[PDB]
């Protein structure tokens, strides 16, 4: 849950720098419309005629939230295998927490209509 | 502490800490059982 | 060739999109291959054809 | 406009032999537009009086929109004789408010920004002349005055400084008749009475003017039309303990940028109370600003448009 | 006001840092405190009369907040003795530390400043420094999460949105419906506190970017109701759809990105055994949403508010953060819901 | 026989398939069962690396100071 | 134990006094000061007891913010005085 | 009174100048609309849609579970002794008690 | 009776309560910086009495 | 292959020229209507699944279809509305209901409970917009207050309900993976869970108390009578019921007892007031919570043959109350005011039409098989096996049903209309097109109704 | 206070009924003086003369509802058997918040409360269960 | 129209022109070449 073994300064650990980033994944794709669309209304509160066709500084608005959208994805791929990995190396060293419970064929009642 | 501060320094908070010339706590014998008792994060959440 | 171009300019996006869509949801296939041959229900060692189910 | 510590600062090389001189008061005639022609020699620019077309022909492009678009049933014409019964009236006066607030914003951006002596014909000051005078004869109602009263409160209380010099003509009764020798056709057949109001409103409203520590000068018929002795009063009379004098680096700057935009200035003269006279309908506006929007003016952006312009697309 | 507008900014923005990046409880002390020398005078700017009951009613709150404050410091010196910023170990001094910080938030029992103060501010630029300020006494609270007592931090929660709920359906002031969506989510905000510290940061997120959309947008000068209502035909119909945007994501809907800590904040508390806390939050969350159930309706209706006046010079104001932030504060439900770990 | 081409996916596909998605959702079930009885034990006991409080120090002083 | 029966008796009287009000916005800053003055002899009492010798420095910081309020908080008393004639709780215009 | 508002709007053309129309507006697009590509939606999705709504889709095993039952009952009468039906699922399984 | 004024009836009664307990908090204390800070001694002392936590 | 063409549909509106728009929407709408018919009526033993859960699969769902079937419809009957406005407005018009139909494709497919009802609830948002712009009658602003306070103060208890399941037993999300499912014991506790699982659909599945919510947004209708038909799709919306009574909760339902003779008398007493009332659109609007009360009575007593009869009428009723919308809407276009008692006279101007208010009229009745008569019949059959009596009650409906469609009919066969003298143009192309497009299919479905009513079958 | 409501689970465990209608009149009157404190601070005219008048008809008022709760909580138990239901307290909820509309001359708003009260404190005692929980801490 | 009376803007910038389209290309080089060294890293590491 909490941060045990973890530090700031700098947002990746770069320690734990193992696992692969994400690469062309749909969910850059729709920070990346996002980006697009931040460039879209831009239009329409500077009143500038067509908001498809206008002024080109949407390549602005497009690679920052690509590039943001990009780090924040690394912290996602890191921090949700920290806290997978902390939960797995608990019931490894305990045991005696986690339960196991095989082979039932236990009564139940049945429903009438 | 919500941002840590990383390669610097500027704490000097917690008592029987580095003296002003060598001047004492009057309670530094017994924060020197304390913080080696919870300098780990088993008697923090639990503290028994 | 250049009349086309500019009075169906919309018309050609909707039919291409649902492309985009037959593409797209076909390449989820790959993301699960677990079973594929496997599991007992309509398994058969296929020889002359690697993968028989998608 | 925002980043001023560098070179372009207030009252840097302006404020010296540069001042807002208004030439108002001319009871009914056009007779402040020969005083205004005459005083270009001192004076560097000298704007005209504002109408019904002036909006139009201000911040957008040279020719004025026509009569249903720029002014909902507003013109000129219409005030020359005046009638009861879902008249304009009133609706005309707050355009016309509107457009001398304009004029005021423009001419005090234009003596900020590179110091030069500007020329006005008729100001905001003279405009409570020109509506109580109305309202003495049976043509406005009590509550569309309070609010106007409103409007006056918070748009002039904006503006820190009013005037350096302000002129003062007052002709004789018989001034219908110097009206009647002018050619036109819609100035002539006004009431004598309103005329005669307006007057003797003026004469009331001067005395707070000159007390308000701006320099009044007061002007003859026989006065009238010296090119020689008007410029060498502007110049011998100096504006001394005057509200105008103030500090450069707060109060100048705050003045400056809330009369920088067109769209800030005007946000306070909109005012948020239903008046029946003051146009309330919505459903033939938004035609009305559907054909504002069809018009070839401005429409699209507020400088490059299609059909008028753009040069490149970025 | 040229530099020394921006050096007075940069000390609140500095003054927060000192607030984050801290140990000693002597350093959030003046962390607090450099705020409030920093604050009033972007409180009083235009010379009113209303700036200077403002300011005055701000500052008599919030100074006798601090001094409560350091009551809770004062005795940790009186038991244990220890200086670092990380329990409070006493069951009296927990009491006067929450209640401290809830002088400065928009909690329940000190609330009555808020609409008052957001009245006598003078520009939009001022709105912001009252959202963006409210994240100081927030990042305390997430140090000191342990050894805080239930009674008085949840109690002060529930309270506090059933008089946000119902302090904004007998207003039409724009300043007071917003100071009283403040006091609506701070109960939303300490709730998840005890259950895990996490989901507090990203509530704040959603919070301050949602907040600074509305007065950014409300450059365009408006103050009532019936000033906001003369924007759909005299001025562009385009700005009307994008307030809509950040209108109804403040109120619970899962469209919008505002759904997002109503997400978490439920979810959270449901795992630990609590169902009846839950309930009573999203029930009273729709009298939150009805104060902008009737402000859609200035936007999205005629309305007859058409002024002869009308406007052909195009508006030219700052709008710094008012194109980036409001496709993220519109949304973000399907971008990441994710974002939970990236932020904490 | 000319609709089960180019138009259907075929009765091997969602058989061998849809038991792929059953597999990944026995996996989700179980670990988030696991996570609400994990976090269960760690918040109430002191043992992991997860939901732990902040300790005061780890060093400070140890060097001989003028004490009596 | 026996000294501090008496000066946090006095810090939660000035905090009665603080909030009690017959009209006169002086005399809340002057219980200001007395709040300050009340956390300066607690403080005090603390580090000085328990020979800490670093912390005797943080009383000197806490004189130091104490009449920051206490100065700035007391330059808007007097535009209250400058807008009204005298300052009094009563005379109030904000709802 | 309002000064604005009195200006109402009532035009019903529907025959008066286009003759023969489904809309308003443009005589050449509308019978390109409202009698092509309207009728085309009208005529594929109807007509040979409906040799996919009911007409052959196989349609979860309504007809093969026909050919299934057919040689079960003739396996299950000359081999075997129940008729078809005896017990579900469970031949001797783990008891209650 | 039914379909339109009592069948309805429930909810508008929560809505007519909303609207009326609306005014015990936003028309309550009329200015006054005297009645806001009294109120703040009486949550000091249900804190510390009838809410008891030590 | 359903994502992505919808979302492409959204900037066709954009990008088209002043002159096309309508031409492009709807023929860009209908090919895409036609590979729904192509793709989705193929089913393996039991239910399938076409992708990972972003959108899933189809169990029970020809539902899905008629959506598809409405998404050029709406477009057909707003011809004559939205023909004075503004183009900008024509362009953002569209976009919202397609935003409409791009959720409900998500709500139908997406075999989840958590994925379904938040996007169940983005379903709410575009509604309250197009009810409360372009309302052609005053106080719409109540039927826009009320729809998110009758629906919202009963769905956001699905949050503390959902969520308190998924943390107990596994995840729900999946659904084919929940068959973890434990028998519910009744027990004080589960009593609210039961209760939150079922209010949230106890609001769009109309009841006879908490049924204010439909007639409201009826009469002051969003547009005329054009998009009321996404309205219908809201009272088909509420299909969750389906799956909740199924999966979640299977072994209590003592509870389930009273919410039958609650909607019971929702059978009798919503069809009794809907016999005296002066608008038209009303009498459609309340004769609309009858029908969809036979579901809710059908669904709670779990019997295999009341799934089958609901499944019927789920399709049932969002192509025959829809049709019935579309005659209000003609009507309404020339008189502009839906008063039954003035608008009277048919076959002296409107003769082609007259047969098409009886092929929709009849079809609230049981006719030879449609699907209305298969949808009904089965649910009375299920109701007996569940109780005797029922029946009695049900039969008082049965006459009342008929007092729905002749007094419908009555009240336009009186030829006079004396005092009108608009109506003079009999109908448009695209008029009578909505007449055929809507009960053709029905009239298809006479022949073999298995792909339509199958929860199994 | 905390230890009042903790005795007020300790009493109907067994039969008796003198002391249990004291208890809830003990906390009604409290929490009349928190509501009625809060009126204090509403400006009210003439100190010390309408001021006690105001904590007068609150603080008795709610006493009374606390009082009528009691007392039925006890005719209650005494009639019919099966101490321990939802059902058995919800007359009791009921008859306590009738005289609601007793403190104004007006018989609609009590009646209107009736049917609300009796419900809220029937979720009470339906609250004994280890499935209702206010606060809680892991 | 012709822009007439004094123009605000005719955007021949090629100041915040040439950095918009400058930077942005910047990022998109800075990206991909740390997604190839974190390619290259992903390898060495596992």
């Amino acid at each position: 849950g909490r941060q045990g073994r973890a530090t700031f300064q700098f947002l990746p650990d770069e320690a734990r720098s193992l696992p692969p980033p994400k690469l062309t994944d749909p969910r850059l794709a729709f920070v990346g419309f996002l980006g697009y669309c931040s460039g879209l209304i831009d239009n329409a509160i500077r009143r500038r005629p067509v908001l498809l066709a206008g002024l080109h500084r949407q390549l602005l608005y497009i690679t920052s939230f690509v590039f943001v959208g990009y780090y924040l994805l690394k912290r996602q791929d890191y921090m949700y295998a920290v806290r997978d990995h902390d939960m797995f190396s608990y019931i490894k060293s305990h045991x005696x927490x986690x339960x196991x419970x095989x082979x039932x064929x236990x009564x139940x009642x049945x429903x009438x209509x | 502490q919500k941002r840590l501060g990383v390669d610097l320094d500027r704490w000097m908070t917690i008592q029987s800490a580095e003296q002003p010339h060598g001047i004492p706590s009057r309670c530094h014998a017994f924060e020197k059982e304390w913080i080696e008792c919870a300098h780990g994060i088993g008697s923090i959440r639990a503290e028994k | 060739l250049l009349q086309v171009v500019r009075d169906h300019w919309v018309h050609v996006l909707v039919p291409m999109g649902f492309v985009f869509g037959y593409y797209l949801d076909r390449k989820n296939d790959e993301k699960l291959t677990a079973f594929r041959n496997k599991s007992l229900l309509y398994k058969r060692e296929l020889k002359p054809n690697e993968e028989v189910t998608w | 406009p925002l980043a001023y510590i560098l070179g372009e600062k207030a009252t840097k090389k302006m404020t010296e032999k540069s001042k807002l001189i208004t030439v108002d008061g001319n009871i009914c005639s056009g007779k402040s537009k020969l005083a205004k022609e005459i005083a270009e020699k001192l004076g560097l620019k000298h704007f005209p009086e504002a109408g019904i077309h002036y909006v139009d022909s201000t911040t957008g492009d040279g020719k004025p929109l026509p009569v249903q678009f720029s002014g909902n049933c507003s013109l000129e014409k219409f005030y020359d004789d005046p009638k009861s019964n879902d008249g304009n009236s009133y609706r005309l006066q707050a355009w016309l408010y509107a457009s001398r607030l304009l004029q005021y914003a423009d001419a005090l951006e234009h003596l900020l920004s590179t110091g030069q002596g500007v020329v006005l014909e008729r100001s905001i000051y003279s405009d409570f002349v020109f509506l109580e005078a109305m309202y003495r004869q049976g043509f406005i109602r009590k509550q569309c005055v309070d609010h106007y009263n409103q409007v006056k409160k918070v748009t002039i209380c904006e503006y820190l400084p009013p005037h350096v010099v302000v002129y003062v003509d007052v002709p004789v009764p018989e001034v219908q008749s110097r009206i009647q020798k002018k050619g036109n056709p819609h100035e002539m057949k006004i009431t004598s009475a309103y005329l005669q109001d307006i007057e003797n409103a003026y004469k009331g409203t001067f005395l707070p003017e000159m007390s308000e520590k701006c320099e009044v000068l007061q002007y003859s018929a026989w006065e009238a039309q010296d090119a020689e002795k008007v410029v060498e009063d502007i110049e011998y009379l100096k504006y001394d303990k005057g509200p105008w004098l103030d500090q450069n680096d707060r109060n100048l700057h705050k003045l400056r940028m809330l009369v920088q935009d067109k769209l800030e200035v005007l946000n306070y003269t909109s005012i948020p109370v239903f008046l029946p006279e003051v146009t309330v309908g919505a459903h033939q506006s938004d035609q009305v600003f559907q054909e504002f929007t069809e018009l070839p003016g401005r429409k699209y952006r507020a400088g490059y448009n299609e059909d008028v312009g753009d040069k490149w697309i970025w | 006001n040229p530099i020394i507008f921006i050096i007075i900014l940069l000390t609140i923005m500095l003054g927060t840092i000192i607030v984050m990046i801290s140990s000693h409880w002597l350093l959030v002390w003046i962390g607090f405190e450099m705020n409030m020398l920093a604050i009033i005078p972007i409180m009083m700017k235009n010379h009113n009369p209303r700036a200077t009951e403002a300011s005055t009613k701000y500052f008599l709150t919030q100074s006798t907040a601090s001094m409560l404050l350091m009551m809770a410091v004062i005795i940790n010196l009186m038991f244990s003795g220890q200086w670092t910023v990380m329990k409070l170990f006493n069951p009296m001094a927990s009491m006067l530390m929450t209640m401290a910080l809830a002088m400065k938030l928009g909690m329940a029992p000190f609330h009555f400043w808020v609409p008052e103060v957001t009245q006598g501010i003078p520009l939009s630029s001022g709105l912001i420094l009252l959202t963006w300020q409210k994240l100081a006494p927030m990042s305390v609270l997430y140090q000191i999460f342990p050894s805080i007592n239930l009674n008085l931090i949840l109690t002060l929660s529930v309270l506090s949105i059933l008089i946000g709920g119902w302090g904004g359906l007998n207003q039409t002031q724009l300043r007071k419906i917003m100071a009283y969506s403040s006091i609506a989510h701070m109960g939303w905000m300490t709730a998840v506190l005890p259950y895990n510290p996490t989901m507090t940061l990203l509530n704040l997120i959603i919070y301050i970017i949602m907040t600074s959309t509305m007065f950014t947008m409300f450059m365009a000068n408006s103050t009532t109701t019936t000033l906001s209502l003369s924007h759909t035909w005299n001025k562009t119909p385009i700005m009307t759809v994008l307030i809509l945007a950040t209108l109804l994501s403040m109120g619970g809907l899962p469209p919008l990105s505002g759904f997002m800590p109503k997400w978490m904040i439920i979810q959270e508390m449901t795992k630990n055994n609590s169902i009846i806390l839950p309930t009573f939050m999203a029930i009273t969350a729709l009298l939150n949403l009805y104060f902008y159930m009737r402000l859609t309706y200035s936007t999205t209706l005629t309305m007859f508010p058409s002024t002869n006046n009308m406007k052909m010079k195009w508006q030219f104001p700052l709008m710094k953060k008012m194109t980036f932030l409001p496709t993220m504060v519109v949304l973000s439900t399907m971008m990441l819901p994710l974002t939970p770990m990236l932020s904490v | 026989r000319w609709i089960a081409r180019t138009f259907f996916d075929g009765p091997e596909k969602n058989y061998e398939r849809t038991m792929a998605i059953l597999q990944i959702e026995a996996e989700k079930a179980e670990l988030r069962l696991k996570e609400l009885e994990v976090r269960r034990l760690m918040r109430a006991r002191g043992d992991g690396p997860w939901f732990h409080y902040p300790t005061i120090d780890k060093e400070l002083i140890d060097h001989s100071p003028k004490a009596t | 134990s026996m000294v501090y029966m008496n000066i946090m008796m006095a810090f939660t009287v000035s905090l009665v006094g603080l909030l009690m009000y017959r009209s006169h916005l002086m005399s809340s800053l002057l219980c200001l000061e007395g709040m300050m003055l009340s956390l300066f002899v607690m403080a005090a009492l603390t580090i000085l007891n328990s020979h800490f010798t670093l912390a005797s420095m943080m009383p000197i910081i806490l004189l130091v913010f104490a009449a920051c309020e206490a100065a700035l908080g007391l330059s808007l008393l007097v535009m209250v005085s400058n807008t009204y004639g005298t300052d009094y709780v009563q005379n109030l215009n904000l709802l | 009174r309002w000064q604005e508002d009195p200006e109402p709007e009532d035009e019903n053309l529907y025959e008066k100048n286009p003759d023969s129309h489904g809309y308003d507006k443009d005589p050449a697009v509308d019978i390109w609309n409202m009698r092509v590509v309207f009728f085309f939606g009208f005529s594929i999705v109807l007509v040979l849609g409906s040799t996919f709504v009911a007409y052959l889709p196989d349609y979860r095993m309504q007809e093969w579970a026909r050919r299934e039952a057919e040689r079960l009952v003739k396996y299950r009468e000359a081999h075997g002794l129940p008729i078809m039906e005896s017990n579900c699922f469970d031949p001797s399984k783990i008891q209650l008690p | 009776l039914l379909d339109l004024i009592w069948l309805e009836a429930i909810l508008p009664k929560t809505i007519s309560l909303a609207q009326m307990k609306a005014s015990t908090l936003v028309t309550n204390q009329k200015g006054l910086i005297k009645l806001y800070f009294l109120s703040f001694l009486i949550t000091i002392l249900i804190s510390m009495i009838l809410f008891n936590f030590h | 292959k359903y994502i992505i063409p919808t979302i492409m549909l959204m900037p066709l509106t954009w990008l088209s020229k002043n002159n096309m728009i309508w031409v492009n929407s709807t023929a860009h709408s209908l090919l895409i209507s036609f590979t729904s018919l192509l793709l989705m009526n193929q089913f393996g033993d039991n239910s399938l699944n076409f992708s990972l859960l972003f959108f899933s699969d189809s169990l029970s769902t020809p539902l899905l279809i008629l959506t598809m079937w409405l998404l050029p419809l709406m477009l057909m009957a707003s011809q004559h509305h939205l023909s004075k406005e503004n183009l900008t407005r024509k362009k953002l018009f569209i976009t919202m209901l397609i935003s409409l139909q791009l959720f409900l494709i998500m709500t139908f497919t997406a075999m989840e409970l958590i994925l379904f009802y938040i996007l169940f609830e983005a379903t709410l948002v575009p509604t309250l917009i197009i009810i409360t712009r372009w309302g052609n009658q005053t106080e719409r602003l109540n039927a826009g207050l009320y729809f998110l306070f009758y629906t919202l103060a009963g769905s956001l208890p699905l949050l503390v309900a959902l969520i308190y399941i998924q943390n107990t037993v596994g995840s729900l999300n999946f659904l084919m993976l929940q068959y973890w499912v434990q028998p519910v014991h009744n027990s004080w506790s589960n009593v609210f869970m039961w209760l939150a699982c079922m209010m949230a659909f106890m609001v769009k599945m109309p009841l006879y108390g908490l049924h204010l919510w439909l007639p409201k947004a009826h009469v002051e209708a969003p547009i005329a009578g054009s998009m009321v038909l996404a309205a219908v799709l809201l009272k088909l919306g509420g299909y969750g019921m389906l799956r909740i009574t199924l999966i979640l909760n299977p072994m209590t339902d003592f509870m389930a007892y009273p919410f039958i003779m609650l909607s019971l008398w929702g059978m009798i007493m919503t069809s009794s007031i809907c016999l005296r009332q002066t608008d038209l659109k009303s009498l459609i609007a309340y004769s609309s919570v009858s029908h969809m009360a036979l579901v809710i009575v059908a669904i709670l007593i779990q019997t295999p043959w009341s799934y089958m009869g609901a499944t019927a009428l789920m399709i049932a009723h969002g192509l025959t109350s829809s049709m019935l919308f579309c005659l209000a809407n003609s009507n309404y276009e020339r008189i502009h005011s839906r008063t039954m008692i003035l608008a009277r006279g048919l076959q002296t101007l409107l003769p082609l039409m007259a047969t098409w208010w009886l092929l929709a009229s009849l079809t609230n009745l049981a006719l030879p098989p449609t699907i209305n008569l298969i949808g009904e019949l089965f649910v009375v059959m299920s109701t007996f096996s569940w109780s005797n009596i029922t029946i009695i009650l049900m039969g008082v409906n049965m006459v009342i049903t008929a007092l729905y469609s002749l007094y419908m009919l009555i009240m336009t066969q009186r030829g006079k209309y004396t005092y009108h003298i608009n109506n003079i143009s009999p109908s448009f192309t695209r008029e009578n097109a909505l007449m055929s497009l809507h009960i053709l299919p029905l009239l298809l479905l006479t022949l073999n109704p298995k792909i339509i009513l199958g929860p199994l079958y | 206070a905390k230890t009042v409501l903790r005795q007020y689970w300790d009493i109907p465990e067994g039969t008796e009924c003198h002391r249990k209608t004291y208890a809830t009149t003990s906390i009604g009157g409290a929490a009349g003086l928190v509501v009625s404190a809060y009126s204090v601070a509403l400006k009210t005219p003439t100190s010390f003369l309408e001021g006690v008048a105001r904590t007068g008809r609150y603080t008795f008022t709610a006493a009374a509802i606390g009082a009528i709760f009691g007392l039925t909580s006890c005719i209650s138990a005494q009639v019919r058997e099966k101490p321990d239901d939802p059902l058995n307290y919800l007359i009791g909820g009921c008859a306590g918040g009738l005289i609601l509309g007793a403190r104004t001359r007006s018989y609609g708003i009590g009646a209107a409360a009736c049917a609300y009260m009796g419900l809220t404190a029937a979720l009470v005692k339906m609250g004994q269960l280890e499935g209702w929980q206010v606060f809680a801490e892991p | 129209k012709f822009y007439i009376q004094e123009p605000p803007h005719g955007s021949p910038n090629w100041l915040k022109v040439g950095l918009t389209l400058g930077t942005s290309v910047f990022l998109w080089i800075y990206l991909i070449k740390q997604h190839n060294e974190d390619v290259l890293e992903y390898k060495r590491r596992n």
